[PDB]
């Protein structure tokens, strides 16, 4: 199905570079870090590759924990390998290569904690394994045939609070709100709420209050609050806490799980679904990411 | 997508 | 490189729309926003649009800011225009199209104070002056025969402070780097450092202090600060005002520039300027881009 | 490149 991702992202872009291009990263490569190239294929071109890279020495050759080359000659593929003490290990290729002579591309390399995974052109294109730890990587080279229009890094980062947001498509039965965060280490309470935007309705309020542990839910309708509904079983946060809340729109009810955990059930007070169009987070979280189909 | 924890929904 | 650019943005993304798809955009269109949309044309394509609307009512139907409409009947073309109280005003027409049936594309529409700018394929397209308050957009509808793989919203945000990064290319004569921010309505001080990476010397340390009206530089060598220079014309920074820094590697000096006037000199200490490679920013300021080249 | 100030330099 179709749906919505929500973050914040340092990025770190390099425009036009040329070729060949031997290039320090900016910040370590965690897990998540994404490096988008975008270029080029000349007409003529036989290869080029992208290597990821511990250093930039050439005598004895710097490292390359990751080797991605692209060779055109026959019917084209993908050659992957990883250089360590100026050895090649065991050769990894892939034949489903999206790259052509005299066609532009965008690679995207995501940087997984035991793999990188690397799509082209929007596709999945391939896998590969670490050899070497990821965080020894501090240099990116291009080199051959091939025009590059940008080199970009992507970072995660924490989004900023208060966060407000309108929704693309508005709640009815079947939607799925996702909000993954981490809770402070300092933390005493923090709010997530669903409103009809234009009339400033919260149709439900979601409200864990660390410092009593209590789960706090309500609805302000009428420009006033209504009745809480504190019942819980265990309360499900704590901080320091990563937590991942899940908010699914029932007929009849919000259904509410912590960390894949059914926690709470909320019947529908506001029952115009198809108005509650606006999500707004706040508090003493650090937001990382919203999700919603 | 993207949940360390499943889905109970 | 030629270009680095850096910079927090937060990111809404939209993943295989179905369409016809009408989406409220989650949020509002400033100066400086970004609408990314990726796609492919199908074989039997003759046109598609993309419309900027205010509200999503179809009788009356509502008005459209910015209607983007590729056509491939003929050579091609691009149709755009601006629908008021169901009256279409005049039409602006572009032949060199970059779209073709069964060919992928990006567009990237930047909201700018005046128009918008339209790039597809990394390439500038057209330009689009605007006819309805941007302000007044909160819809985002395509229709037609395309396939739409993706529809992102960026929006920009103050990069995260302590800021530390390594830049792609080492300091050298000619080299340059812009720190773009906001000085806090709070602020005292803030500190703009370029080091050494790997002995962690400060070739540079940048250091106005607001609350005494002082621009301190020093260099940090052999673990130990040096004779401050604090000379100035005038202090070219206020709580609560933007500024431009331009920091300028020659050969004997760096000098640099507030908002385009400069405003000091200081010469090398630390004369290993390829081994100065790290850009370190942190204090009371709303840090808003840094770029280099 | 998106200098509002110009460049002295
Ligand atoms: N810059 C250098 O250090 C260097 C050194 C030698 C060659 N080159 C040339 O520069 C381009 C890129 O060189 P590169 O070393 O970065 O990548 P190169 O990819 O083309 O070689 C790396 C691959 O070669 C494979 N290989 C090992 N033994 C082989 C054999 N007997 N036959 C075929 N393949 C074998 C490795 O497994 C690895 O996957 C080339 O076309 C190459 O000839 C460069
Ligand atoms: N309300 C609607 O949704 C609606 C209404 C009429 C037609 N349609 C159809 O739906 C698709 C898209 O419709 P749309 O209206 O959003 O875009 P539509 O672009 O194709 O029309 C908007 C443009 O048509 C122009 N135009 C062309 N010939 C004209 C003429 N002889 N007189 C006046 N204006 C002329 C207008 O100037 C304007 O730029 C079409 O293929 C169109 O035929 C839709």
């Amino acid at each position: 199905g179709s749906m919505m991702l929500s973050l914040n992202n340092l990025q770190n872009i390099i425009y036009n570079p040329v070729i060949p291009f031997v290039g320090t990263i900016p910040d370590q490569l965690d897990p998540g870090t994404l490096i988008v190239i975008r270029g080029h294929v000349p007409s003529d071109a036989d290869r080029f590759q992208v290597d990821l890279q511990n250093g930039s020495s050439v005598k004895p050759r710097a490292d390359v924990a990751f080797h991605f080359n692209p060779r055109f000659k026959r019917a084209g593929c993908i050659v992957c390998n990883t250089l360590i003490n100026e050895k090649w290990g065991r050769e990894e290729i892939t034949y489903d290569t999206p790259f052509k002579r005299e066609k532009s591309f965008e690679i995207v390399i995501m940087v997984l904690k035991d793999k990188f995974q690397v799509a082209v052109n929007g596709k999945h294109t391939l896998l590969y394994g670490h050899r070497i730890g990821p965080e020894k990587i501090d240099t990116l080279g291009i080199y051959g045939k091939v025009n590059i229009h940008s080199i970009g890094f992507s970072f995660s980062s924490h989004m900023r609070l208060p966060f407000a947001a309108r929704l693309n498509t508005p709640m009815g039965p079947g939607r799925t709100v996702v909000v993954k965060g981490e809770v402070n280490a300092n933390a005493k309470s923090f709010n997530v709420d669903l409103l009809a935007g234009k009339s400033k309705d919260i149709a439900l309020h979601l409200n864990p209050r660390l410092n009593i542990k209590a789960f706090v839910r309500n609805s302000f309708l009428q420009e006033s609050w209504g009745e809480e509904e504190r019942n819980i079983t265990s309360f499900p946060f704590s901080p320091g806490m990563y937590f991942e809340m899940i908010i699914y729109c029932d007929v009849r009810e919000f259904k509410v799980a912590v960390n894949g955990v059914h926690s709470l059930e909320y019947k529908h007070r506001f029952k115009e679904l198809s108005s509650i169009d606006t999500l707004e987070i706040n508090g003493d979280i650090h937001l990382l990411e919203v999700r919603s189909w | 997508p993207g949940l360390a924890y499943g889905n109970p929904y």
